[PDB]
């Protein structure tokens, strides 16, 4: 006996196609997501490479389909308690976190996060942008509802004063679900590595180096910066950039040696969309390989150099330095050259790497599934069954199983909903 | 406790203030120095490492037998000496086919390699054994001076094996230097090599020089009054390589060169002439 | 002046010795192996800002075997051994031993400086790199250590145990020290 | 109304793993491959990157349950001829060549083959491996039959004296199937480049150059040499190999702007090989940028160097000189020591790349679709519909949708069934 | 001898000329912006089989910029212009047209050698680079061809006509010669 | 037909051989060879190009309005005045602001650039005009020679303008030379420079010999009798070349050096009177 309901956890692109595809399939699916909203990390995205087509007018669409089609039912801002059970006979028990805002009365209008006084970080914004206590983490989030973290919640009632719906409840408390699913596909995804401990590079020290996905959150019209790229030392546009590849990755020395796919074609999008906004500015990468392999790619770059001028210096930084004026020197050899160089730049962006998220190993333990030497989570057969896992009914889908980019992601969703819908169709 | 006391060349030989200031330092501290008597060269890594492996070895490793005699862990105040007998000593511990080798030339001398003993650098011995509490409270005058500290390559490096202190950014030396009341002020290239290392100071002059006369403008640009170092080897270039600047190009640093030794003497009231600072180029 | 030069700006299998490579790797520096040329070596070097000296086309040439191009190579010499280079090294490289035993082949190849030979010299005579000198003498015996320190210097037993070292490693001879005159030759 | 059976178009892994998706799923399938056994170029590869592990071992298992499923019908030697109507109502016409063997009674035994006098070369052997006129490409060929081909029978009739099942049909005409379908995956996969237009490099000319293809079949204990990787010229094992890299890709002056994407890692996998079964034999690689992108595949490059010695030389070759004694001299610049070298071998391997198939435009005229700028199949949304295509009802799977790698094709297939599933449980 | 040098080992922004990057991109030599140093033009240079002149460097330094390290180099003069590099280029740049162009800028630059400033005095004075000798007119009169070939050799007004073309584009002037004299400067 | 007859240096100065047996092949195969009066040199690109584009493209653009007043195609027997004239007549056609500035310089001369010619090569034309029959019909004797084809590098490059025969492995040049009998022998790096080019043969004469004296060992290796070309410039460094290299290294090939219209006069039974082979520095 297979119980012909699923379970999706994660809502980035990856989760929100399998649980659309296993949900037209005529499955009903849970999806389990632990941010207020799902999107994942093409959500915060400007572009997407190769097109430079804009990620979150193709993505939306896809988060409402999730958010209202009949088949689904999106359990956002809660987490995967316990899992007991088998194939076809699994018991999964989540706790939704408190919103302290009533996810049937709230519209998302907003007027809480206007009244509100208390300033915090947005998780959505990676760092570098601020909403309030009460929050929204960006326009199009599905469910359009607001939540409240008490570590910065100072209940002063404004935001329950100035509410219409009635939506805001201070006094709720998290909540237990208890489901039964016949499988899982997990679609966890990634965290962006975090380069403080590259201390020749600088990150965390020196004002106006930055991370990718920074950049990424920066670029975004909808972001903090109005789109903008600034320095973050005194506001204004940098005249010169530099990129550095493979920040987090191919490094021994941090015990990180694989390659995390999609940097380099990040990087030169970051480049050519910064040139774009900015053609006055000067943009240049240090690298090791480019390693454009996929549909288009290697077009991408050479377009990168004769569209655009951006400039590839093929050398491994050695170190970054602080001047006074807080630019920023690069110390690099030019391996082609063979020579040493020390450039002058406004700001450095370090193409950081993909990491397994935060939480991953409890999740991992909760299910019961085994990691590759990568840490991330390990495929029943590298070659044939890359969706599969050694767990019967445990599927894998997108950066879960590895650094990949958005459509081999895709692809893999909707392979597992096929691989995962094969024994629920069977029944047994 | 009781530790055996390796020397060198260039301290006993050149600048025995540090030395004497060291002595009294650890006589003030409880901790029994014991010599090492009939020790030679360690032998600089620069030129023997250079030339022969089974020599430099061999000669650190008789180095290292004196202390084994004794019972006792060596420490050393000089980055050189410390970073030639650790390597002999962890190379000879971790590979059975080097040892007997090593001790097969050894033979002769009528001493045998054991690995007995560990190879301890001045300022951990300080920092560990000591702490920094202790050291405070030995301090008499708190030292109104902007030091620049030259931690020197092997110090720290190779840090797999050394592991004492983040070789990139470390503070071991500056907590060090700030118990004293003396501020450690930041430079750039703070932790750039003085030039001497390696035997280029002796084979060509000029490239060393150029390093110590990149790190001493460093070192001005921010207004230091002294560099404060834990090397022999980089006391001297820092020292007379100050004259040797002076008489080709014709800059003019004038920057105090200080032994941590000496700084510690100078925090903790110790006699000026206990310092030897008659020995300094630099006055 | 013509810019012909038929030998020097190509490389071909005479130019190469695979057993220097071989002895290279087996003594230890057998990680030169997997550098992929990233070039963070000579970016970190020092010595590489205001010399020739390219540390990573050093290890390049290592592996390809140019044995003659790097013993006969001055550059070789500008290594201070600072390990900024293997402390950053991404394939985890031990590239300070390649270039140490580089240096060594060097030696046996007769590349060495008359100033290193001068200290090999001076450690075979006193046991000391750096021996004391009059002044040194004057300043231990006024500070209240004595004249001469506990070393070598001290104790002539000593000085010819590190002799008895120096013979049996041959290193007598690697710098040409002539026992009977006490000179270099 | 939508026909809720489905047409697979090529028989390689990927179109395997969508047929078998498809029919675990309970839809009717039909297989159309133009070979006499499906395998694709799976089946031709000795090992398979990253693992080293038997290609045929993991695929043979697949290939049998394809040809025992009770939901497939498996048309190999066969071309889809005519292709009318919509999603979920397309007609389909299909011939079956005449294999001059009848399907049904021939048992795979190979008498014939024995008895035949008459050789040819075997498709599967990439053009270095011989057969008889009557041949089985491969042991472990589905249908385990024999095909005759009659560009080389003389009539003999000693095969039809040799058979005992009564197999052998010299007068077997071409044979025109009609089916109802109502979706289509097509997965033709892929040919290597031919690079004897790249004359600087001498395939064709020069004795001793060989594809990578060519070289996988030689490599297969199974192959033509015994899996002995043998000089052309005189049939001795090669001290010295070169492989030299991006070959037919990354090429304007043959207008192939693309990455083939799998070259730098079947070069690698083919290199360490050859170190295996001869640990004397020297390999060096001349590539441009080393693209070890997969999970694992940068550890595969590492261990590349480290374990098997092979030497990495950055530069694309200028030319391929052959000497008298038919040794070959690779003249190319080194660009990290910033020199020229014309280094001997004795064998060099062309990395060449991946092309469309033989008749791919035939096809793709048939089913009326539209194809991408390096010449492969079109999908519908490169970012978030990399399976289907803006053709209704038709889906794309594997290397017909643009060069990669076995996992992904995998993924791709699995995916594609998924999509086509969905219209056929709607129904509408 | 030191190997000391402080300039001709680091590379920064004052060794580099934007501008003149622009002007050779804007001459013609545009498509260098996006070669990706694959090596394939050197490895097919007979000149950087025997010299060091190195084609794909000179690229390089032209997209970099370092105008001086360019216009002064004398290995920029031993490229013949075989064109085999730039029928082999993968991004199909125009090398040779940057070579030219980068020697245009050489020669404005005073970087002319004497053999090739007489080629061109002998085109002002006579219009032809290779002038005609006794000898060969004698021996043109042997076969029953003219004496002269009707070549600017036979018409006062067509040397005229080349040295009024010399005279407007500046080329007497590049090559330093006087008119007055006849004779180089 | 008709067509203007460029001439350049090297042919009309140094080897009248050349033209003679060009002459006398013309007049056999009822082609009109028009003089092109005033002509001068073409010029020489690498010198001229290398110096200055702009006058190298104005004295060149003079050359084609003489065959452009005379209303013919112009047709050139060197490698090195085809590339210059060919180059310089499809710049100017296909970009009109040069084409402005060329005339604005060339109105001093009372002449102006219209682009109404095409620039042909010597064997472009007796490849495509005449056709091999035709060659084969006026052979008078088969030739039993060994030579080594010397295609040069501007014939075919840059084949992307030039259109003519694959730069790698043409057959043009070889099919021509067989026509005539002799046998085109192939020989290692058969399409190398003669190094001549670019200026090089007068910047550096060492390096462009060094080119010479590797494309002699190339075909001495494989036994050739002569080498053939269609260059007078390569003509040129090929012939007086090998005396170089004698007088030099005391290498001497000995290996005679002829035009492509040369030999077809030999195989056509021209007088010897006529191939001034009194002109060659080797015998
Ligand atoms: C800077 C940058 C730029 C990029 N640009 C491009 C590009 O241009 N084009 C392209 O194709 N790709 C690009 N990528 C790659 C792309 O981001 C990924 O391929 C894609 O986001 C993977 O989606 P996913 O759904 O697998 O994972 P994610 O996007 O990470 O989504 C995972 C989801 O799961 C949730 N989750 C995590 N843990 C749990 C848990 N325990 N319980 C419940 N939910 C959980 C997360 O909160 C999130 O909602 C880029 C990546 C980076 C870093
Ligand atoms: C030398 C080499 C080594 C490789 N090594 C590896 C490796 O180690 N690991 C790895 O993961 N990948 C490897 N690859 C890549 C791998 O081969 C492909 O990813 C994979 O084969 C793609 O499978 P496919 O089913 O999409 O196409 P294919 O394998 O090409 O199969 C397509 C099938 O369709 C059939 N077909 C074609 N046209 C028609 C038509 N008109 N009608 C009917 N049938 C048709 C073909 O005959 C064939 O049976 C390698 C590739 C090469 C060239
Ligand atoms: S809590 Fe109330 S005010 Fe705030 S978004 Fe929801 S409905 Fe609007
Ligand atoms: S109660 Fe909390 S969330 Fe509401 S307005 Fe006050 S601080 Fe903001
Ligand atoms: S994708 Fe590019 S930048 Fe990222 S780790 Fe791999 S090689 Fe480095
Ligand atoms: S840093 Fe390490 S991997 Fe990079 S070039 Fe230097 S030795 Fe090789
Ligand atoms: S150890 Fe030698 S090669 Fe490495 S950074 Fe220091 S000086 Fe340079
Ligand atoms: S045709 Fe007959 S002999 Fe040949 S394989 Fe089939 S059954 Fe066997
Ligand atoms: S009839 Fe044809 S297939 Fe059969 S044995 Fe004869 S040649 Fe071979
Ligand atoms: S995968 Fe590697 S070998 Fe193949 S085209 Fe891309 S870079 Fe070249
Ligand atoms: S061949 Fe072309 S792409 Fe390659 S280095 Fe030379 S100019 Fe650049
Ligand atoms: S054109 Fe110049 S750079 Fe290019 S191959 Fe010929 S000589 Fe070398």
């Amino acid at each position: 006996s297979v119980d012909d309901k699923a379970l999706v956890i994660g809502g980035g692109v990856a989760g929100i196609q399998a649980a659309l595809d296993l949900a037209d399939m005529g499955f009903k699916t849970y999806m389990v997501e632990k941010r207020p909203s799902i999107s994942g990390r093409m959500g915060q995205l400007d572009k997407t490479f190769p097109t430079l087509d804009c990620s979150m007018c193709i993505l939306a669409p896809k988060m409402v389909d999730v958010g209202k089609h009949d088949n689904i039912e999106l359990i956002t801002y809660a987490e995967v308690k316990e899992v007991d059970g088998y194939i076809g006979n699994f018991k999964v028990k989540i706790e939704k976190k408190p919103r302290y805002i009533d996810e049937e009365l709230c519209t998302g209008c907003g007027s809480c996060v206007e009244v509100c006084p208390i300033e915090m970080p947005n998780y959505f914004d990676e760092g570098i942008g601020m909403t309030k206590a009460v929050y929204i983490p960006f326009p199009q989030a599905v469910p359009l509802c607001a939540t409240i973290d008490k570590d910065y919640c100072i209940e002063c009632m404004l935001c329950d004063e100035v509410c219409e719906r009635g939506a805001v409840k201070h006094d709720q408390e998290p909540e237990e679900i208890e489901i039964e699913v016949g499988t899982i596909i997990v679609a966890t995804g990634y965290d962006a590595y975090d380069p403080t401990e590259k201390l020749e590079y600088g990150y965390g020290r020196h004002t106006n180096v930055i991370t990718g996905l920074e950049l990424e959150r920066m670029i975004n019209a909808s972001g903090p910066t109005d789109g903008k790229v600034l320095k973050p030392s005194d506001g204004e546009k940098p005249k010169r950039v530099a990129f550095i590849h493979c920040v987090g990755s191919r490094d021994e020395q941090i015990g990180k040696p694989y390659c995390s796919r999609v940097c380099c074609m990040y990087i030169m999008k970051n480049a050519q969309l910064i040139k774009d906004k900015m053609p006055d500015t000067e943009v240049t990468l240090y690298y090791m390989d480019i390693r454009a392999f996929g549909k288009g790619f290697e077009e991408f770059y050479k377009r990168s150099q004769e569209k655009y001028g951006i400039k590839f210096i093929r050398g491994r930084p050695a170190e970054v330095i602080e001047n006074p004026d807080l630019t920023l020197t690069v110390r690099s050899e030019d391996t082609l050259l063979g020579k040493v160089t020390e450039y002058d730049y406004d700001m450095v962006v370090l193409g950081v790497g993909l990491v397994p998220p935060e939480g991953a190993e409890t999740l991992r333990q909760t299910i019961g599934l085994s990691k590759s030497a990568d840490g991330f989570l390990m495929e029943a057969h590298p070659k044939l069954r890359p969706v599969d896992t050694l767990t019967d009914g445990v599927y894998l889908a997108g950066v879960a199983q590895g650094p990949k980019d958005i459509p081999d992601a895709v692809a893999q969703a909707s392979g597992a909903a096929a691989r995962a819908a094969i024994p629920m169709v069977k029944g047994e | 406790m009781e530790i055996a006391y390796f020397l060198g060349c260039i301290m006993n030989n050149r600048y025995p203030g540090i030395e004497k200031a060291t002595r009294v330092l650890f006589d003030k501290l409880g901790i029994e120095l014991k010599d090492m008597e009939g020790a030679s060269c360690c032998p600089a890594p620069g030129v023997f490492g250079s030339f022969d492996k089974t020599t430099w070895a061999a000669i650190a490793a008789r180095n290292i037998t004196i202390a084994e005699d004794m019972g006792a862990d060596i420490m050393t105040e000089c980055n050189g000496c410390f970073g030639s007998l650790f390597e002999t000593n962890h190379l000879l511990k971790e590979d059975e086919e080097m040892k007997a080798k090593i001790n097969e030339i050894l033979k002769e001398t009528g001493r045998e390699y054991k690995g007995e003993v560990n190879v301890r650098h001045f300022a951990e011995v300080l920092y560990n054994d000591v702490g920094l509490d202790k050291l405070s409270e030995l301090v008499e005058k708190p030292l109104n001076l902007n030091v620049a500290v030259h931690y020197g390559c092997h110090f720290l490096k190779p840090s797999d094996e050394i592991n004492i202190d983040n070789p990139e950014r470390p503070t071991i030396l500056d907590e060090i230097v700030e118990v004293t009341g003396a501020k450690s002020v930041e430079y750039k290239d703070k932790m750039m090599c003085c030039g001497a290392g390696g035997g280029v100071r002796s084979r060509d002059l000029d490239v060393a020089l150029d390093f110590t006369r990149e790190k001493l403008t460093n070192m001005k640009e921010a207004g230091v009054d002294a560099i404060v170092n834990v090397c022999p080897f980089c006391h001297l270039q820092f020292d007379v390589g100050q004259m040797e600047i002076k008489d080709k190009f014709g800059e003019e640093f004038d920057i105090p060169v200080l032994h941590l030794a000496q700084l510690l003497g100078l925090a903790m009231g110790l006699p000026k002439e206990d310092l030897v600072v008659d020995a300094h180029q630099v006055c | 002046m013509t810019l012909l030069q038929r030998e020097e700006n190509i490389i071909r299998k005479g130019n190469i010795d695979k057993e220097f490579s071989e002895k290279i790797k087996a003594a230890g520096g057998d990680s030169l192996e997997y550098c992929f040329q990233c070039g963070t070596c000579t970016g970190s070097c020092p010595s590489g800002r205001r010399t020739p000296y390219r540390v990573r086309q050093i290890i390049r040439k290592a592996n390809v075997g140019l044995k003659d191009e790097i013993i006969s190579d001055p550059t070789l010499w500008m290594c201070t051994t600072c390990y900024s280079c293997q402390e950053r090294c991404p394939r985890k490289v031990k590239i300070v031993d390649v270039v140490k035993l580089a240096r060594n082949e060097a030696a046996k190849a007769g590349f060495m400086a008359p100033a290193h030979k001068a200290v090999g010299s001076f450690v075979i005579k006193t046991g000391h790199g750096v021996p004391i000198n009059d002044a040194t003498m004057e300043l231990r015996k006024a500070v209240g250590l004595g004249e001469l320190p506990p070393t070598t210097h001290q104790f002539p037993e000593a000085l010819e145990e590190v002799q008895k070292i120096i013979k049996a490693t041959g290193f007598d001879q690697l710098i040409g020290y002539n026992w009977e005159t006490g000179e270099l030759e």
